């Protein structure tokens, strides 16, 4: 089977450097262009690069040029994105793809027929820093016909991934975790919220577990009415 | 550039009905038009390369059309696995290589009103000097929904941001978050926050509010 | 066995 792995994404300041590789296998890797495409967070597709069969000749999208550098090794089946002088902008999964055949000649098809996983470059001057967990508590605000609201309120922290599960992954019956989202500070934040019925607020404890490793931050903080 | 229109953004359409999704070119790419699948979390799929050739392992039920500046892809009976973004792609006029901006096939379901829910900020947060309101929009049809902030009746602007969930995969809802963001000095400067919902399911628009310190 | 795909780009 044809396979792209891609690698070397992860959280760099603005003017800093990154290289993201593409291996690959099950196919005859001198015979196929190569292409890296990327994706903004809530965004299209938008492509980036291409490089020749035989690695002699490369095209660039505008926005890269004299940026990023594409590149690969025949030896070695891999291919290569430099990224140099990076900007918010950037800030993308990043896919490889090869393209179809054309024939034995210094030809492109121009057609992607087999893409790999993507990797995800952000690009931020932000620091890495530890949630804040604040409880959503139930009340008479959040309270509708026998249902009630709760969560947590996992905000300002940087960079992306936090987990939140509630009573330790036992409950996922109506719980609702929100896409984060990226505030002026360049800090994230984001809410987990769960509707219970309001006669069990006395009777169970809702606890929601946030953990955020590159802090190594594990809150479990239990809400209460 | 060959610039790419797709439309519409978004197609509501039930399982077992035809979906039917336009891409049209700035200028003449001749047949050179390809269509990609996407589904959330994963890479595209080829489906469709010039205009109406399928790619390997293309069920019949996808097909393509078109030539110069006007193509379509339709899906003849939408299955469970359809549900997904589509996109456009040509290969006459590049480098660039250039794509469509996407439509989403999503499933349409009776309309749904949104169960609403205000959360003050809490007292820890408070002693921080941060002020965050949290307004709860739970498990509504379609997505399109209206959230406005009234602080004291003046309507809020700019101190807002919010966030959608993914439709549900069992009901087919979507619920909403907004989080009003206040210094703890300007939050004390008012009494009732309201936050004020508009949405197709519901007759008249919902407020939920509250008094501050009650 | 690999579909053959028209040239739409040519290098020298």
């Amino acid at each position: 089977q044809v396979q792209l792995v891609e690698s070397g994404g992860g959280v760099v300041q603005p003017g800093r450097s990154l290289r993201l590789s593409c291996a690959a296998s099950g196919f005859t890797f001198s015979n196929h262009g190569l292409h890296w495409v990327r994706q903004a967070p809530g965004k299209g597709l938008e492509w980036v690069a291409v490089v020749s069969k035989d690695g002699t000749n490369e095209h660039y999208a505008d926005s890269v040029r004299g940026r990023f550098t594409i590149s690969r090794d025949n030896s070695k089946n891999t291919l290569y994105l430099q990224m140099n002088s990076l900007r918010a902008e950037d800030t993308a999964v990043y896919y490889c793809a090869r393209e179809g055949y054309c024939g034995d000649d210094r030809c492109y098809s121009g057609q992607p027929d087999y893409w790999g996983q993507g990797t995800l470059v952000t690009v931020s001057s932000a620091s890495t820093k530890g949630p804040s967990v604040f409880p959503l508590a139930p009340s008479s605000k959040s309270t509708s016909g026998g249902t009630a609201a709760l969560g947590c309120l996992v905000k300002d922290y940087f960079p992306e991934p936090v987990t939140v599960s509630w009573n330790s992954g036992a409950l996922t019956s109506g719980v609702h975790t929100f896409p984060a989202v990226l505030q002026s500070s360049g800090l994230y934040s984001l809410s987990s919220v769960v509707t219970v019925p309001s006669s069990s607020l006395g009777t169970q404890t809702y606890i929601c577990n946030v953990n955020h490793k590159p802090s190594n931050t594990k809150v479990d903080k239990k809400v209460e009415p | 550039e060959i610039v790419l229109t797709q439309s519409p953004a978004t197609l509501s359409l039930s399982p077992g009905e035809r979906a039917t999704l336009s891409c049209r070119a700035s200028q003449s790419v001749g047949r050179y038009l390809a269509w990609y699948q996407q589904k959330p979390g994963q890479a595209p799929r080829l489906l469709i390369y010039d205009s109406s050739n399928r790619a390997t392992g293309v069920p019949a039920r996808f097909s393509g059309s078109g030539s110069g500046t006007d193509f379509t892809l339709t899906i003849s009976s939408l299955e469970p696995e359809d549900f997904a973004v589509y996109y456009c792609q040509q290969r006459s006029h590049w480098p660039p290589l250039t794509f469509g901006g996407g439509t989403k096939v999503e499933i349409k379901r009776t309309v749904a009103a949104p169960s609403v829910f205000i959360f003050p900020p809490s007292d820890e947060q408070l002693k921080s000097g941060t002020a965050s309101v949290v307004c709860l929009l739970n498990n509504f049809y379609p997505r399109e929904a209206k959230v406005q902030w009234k602080v004291d009746n003046a309507l809020q602007s700019g101190n807002s941001q919010e966030s959608v969930t993914e439709q549900d995969s069992k009901d087919s809802t979507y619920s909403l978050s907004s989080t009003l963001t206040l210094s703890k000095a300007d939050y004390e400067k008012h009494k009732v926050y309201a936050c004020e919902v508009t949405h197709q399911g519901l007759s008249s628009p919902v407020t939920k509010s509250f008094n501050r310190g009650e | 066995n690999e579909t053959i795909y028209n040239t739409t780009l040519k290098y020298g």
